[PDB]
């Protein structure tokens, strides 16, 4: 410390961190101090723009990020991660272990339609095929279109959180071509079945690719790198962490005991004598 | 035709291999020679993706891009006129043969010890056809004080 | 399913879930539908009020929750959980494993001054002792006052994110007695040392206890149960998850390799021959 | 419970579990009771054979599994997961959070050469190419051969835990072609 204070020794540093300078008189985010964060009146969408993308996003994009964090919050306790959080909270653990045990299920089958339903529609829209050929291309390979379909809310019965997002992206949001492509795929698929509508997990994916590559601030190789590194898994994980912490606090407030999972739901199929 | 001024204070290099010690010695030589810009523009290591390596310019820290293919290294850097080939004895021939069809590389330095003599004869004949100056195989390099230093020549 | 559809069999249910009815035509939060969530213009603080407390918080309390999530975001990569997230991201894992490996350090030493700095000041304020006796009571036992002290920003040099929060709680926020108690402890401790100011991890704790027990909606046994179950660990974890996901995306965008931690920082002190 | 005790209602079950019947008078593993586990004198390699593969492995394979668990134990605190466990333990957490925060780094770069160095050599040995063509095939694509190379222990200086394993697989272990391919 004395030889580096007077600067006569040189050490290569790790951990290059283009994010959050904690040193100095103020907490600087991406390049913006915390007093400018609260003075420019950017919310949680603004600080996600600063911490995740290192960019000052426009005021509609921050509000869209907040809206996506509000709809990707809890979706009931039946789903896989909420189930794991509740099984963990009833084993009496703590908030971090419960949230964490539920967060470690956001993979491909649960919570991974955000990123896959954007990679698929982006690889279809940038290859340059019309939607009526994309549906039939995904019809000759297996592999259903990620981000299409609901169990209940179909058509003449919309999902009403796909709709709030969709009328946000139609109004406050210039030049949205991939959502128009996804709505044309929706027009084609709702002729096959009544219940083949855009998911919320597909509309947030395609509207977030439109948010990245269609506003300012991103060229097209920043906008594709953020879609390939995984900044859409982060939207689902940060949104669903509110619901999982709410589920933990709920099972601690109802004071429920350890869960045991009854034996007549299991059907042991063990070998004869190994 | 072969050049007569191989190295200068505006000479930029591309290093073939993961040779951060030699590149750091070259940058230290450039800083103690009061030079404006680093000698190394890029590195070429085929066994990993395109990233950046962290090096030192005096006290300041800079980044040097490590490319995977040599064509990507030549497209981003047209001012590079020397390649330093730190390949092994069994893969310096292919690297030099793939180097010599780029017209921007005016001189090549081969470091490897034990390239078999028919292969280096073919390297000599294609260098004489193309007009590039190979600093010969099994060398430490060459040092022009004030301008440029090839790899690990001189030492520390 | 047929015997329960026509209702002739009865099964006791587990998982009592006083949160997020996913069944039906709309996603209901606490008791409020998602269209009412976006129509009443409540942000992420409003949906934390709905999911975590099952209460419609007033419009200043939701904005204070958002402000606390904005200041409990990233605090640089040196700190313990950000370090673990970066070591995980450089091992090439995925977003959930990196975020999770950094989130599983928010315990007592890192990130646990939110809940401890509120339990301590609440157990001191509700016991009915003046601050000048509380400081000396915590002076005869060891155990420093949690939520007091900064390394650098002291006095005539304020912390400037303690200050934005503190001037939010002074303006938009009626009847704040525990923050006044903590500021009297601050007046007493800044006479001892220059750098014994309120932390952000102590001011959010005491201002959140004032938010719970001092606005509407909570009586005093709901407000103490939410402070004892752990709803203040959730504020730090949900705030710091933005910074940890930003650190993961940062180390994936800088494309850094596996970390190895050099041997001359370790000092092996092994036994002789066991 | 009363309508299913007298058996007049049928429910489809989830969680099909071909492992560890906990019901009954004894803990049965794969198909073998726990008294037979301790009576047949199978160790931790035997119960990994029962729980993971549902098979009674021979007595050399169980001892090889135990030997692999003994060499894939600690490798110093510098490495990535041990580092995360220590950063977690110094934050004062608990055993499960510390172990877990270090375990969630065993991916592809740290701890994933076990599975990749077997998939690669198996895809090379079952494609039917000689080793002298496999090395040059992995020389024209980038992508170094996983499971080859040490930074210190080289040759005339062996690794001495590769050697204990290697002389276990040479002695107690019939018909080992992929290890012979890897040694070529
Ligand atoms: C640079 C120099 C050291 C050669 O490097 P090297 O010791 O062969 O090490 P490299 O990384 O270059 O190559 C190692 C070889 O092992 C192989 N290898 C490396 N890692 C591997 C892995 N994980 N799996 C399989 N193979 C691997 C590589 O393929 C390479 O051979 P290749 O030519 O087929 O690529 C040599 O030029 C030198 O000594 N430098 C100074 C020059 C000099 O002083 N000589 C002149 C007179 S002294």
């Amino acid at each position: 410390s004395w030889a580096r204070e007077l600067g006569l020794i040189r050490k290569p540093a790790s951990f290059m961190t283009s994010i959050c300078d904690e040193r100095g008189q103020e907490l600087i985010y991406a390049g913006m101090p915390i007093t400018e964060v609260f003075k420019e009146e950017m919310g949680i969408g603004g600080v996600l723009g600063l911490l995740w993308f290192q960019k000052r996003l426009p005021k509609y994009s921050c509000q869209f990020i907040e809206m996506c964090l509000m709809v990707t919050a809890d979706h009931g306790p039946a789903v896989s991660g909420a189930h794991n959080t509740i099984i963990c909270a009833r084993a009496g653990k703590d908030l971090v272990s419960s949230l964490t045990s539920g967060l470690l299920t956001i993979g491909d089958r649960f919570g991974g339609a955000l990123d896959a339903a954007a990679k698929m529609f982006s690889k279809a829209f940038d290859s340059g095929i019309i939607p009526m050929e994309f549906v039939n291309k995904m019809k000759k390979e297996g592999k259903l279109i990620m981000g299409i379909g609901h169990r209940v809310k179909s058509i003449n019965n919309p999902d009403m959180r796909v709709q709030i997002l969709k009328d946000y992206v139609r109004q406050h949001f210039p030049a949205t071509p991939l959502l128009d492509y996804a709505l044309e795929v929706e027009k084609i698929t709702t002729s096959k079945k009544p219940n083949l509508i855009l998911n919320v997990d597909g509309l947030i994916g395609v509207a977030f690719v439109d948010m990245l590559r269609n506003c300012g601030s991103f060229t097209r190789e920043e906008a594709d790198e953020y879609i390939d590194i995984g900044a859409l898994n982060g939207i689902f994980v940060l949104g669903r962490s509110m619901g999982f912490i709410g589920h933990y606090l709920d099972q601690k407030r109802l004071k429920q005991g350890l869960y045991r999972h009854p034996w007549d739901d299991i059907s042991y199929v063990l070998p004869e004598h190994m | 035709g072969k050049s007569t001024t191989l190295f200068s204070r505006h000479t930029k290099a591309i290093v073939w291999g993961m040779q951060t010690r030699a590149v750091q010695g070259m940058l230290d030589f450039d800083y103690v020679c009061s030079r404006d810009e680093p000698s190394v523009a890029a590195m070429v290591y085929p066994f990993t993706g395109d990233h950046k390596q962290k090096f030192y310019w005096g006290h300041k820290e800079i980044l040097i891009p490590v490319f995977k293919n040599m064509a990507d290294a030549m497209r981003k850097h047209p001012e590079v006129d020397v390649l330093i080939n730190f390949a092994s004895l069994r893969s310096a021939y292919d690297s030099t043969m793939e180097t010599m069809n780029y017209a921007q590389i005016r001189t090549i330095a081969i470091i490897a010890e034990g390239i078999p003599e028919a292969l280096t004869r073919k390297l000599i004949k294609k260098a004489d056809q193309k007009g590039v100056t190979i600093i010969g195989p099994a060398t430490v390099g060459g040092i022009k004080p004030g301008c440029f230093k090839i790899g690990n020549t001189g030492g520390m």
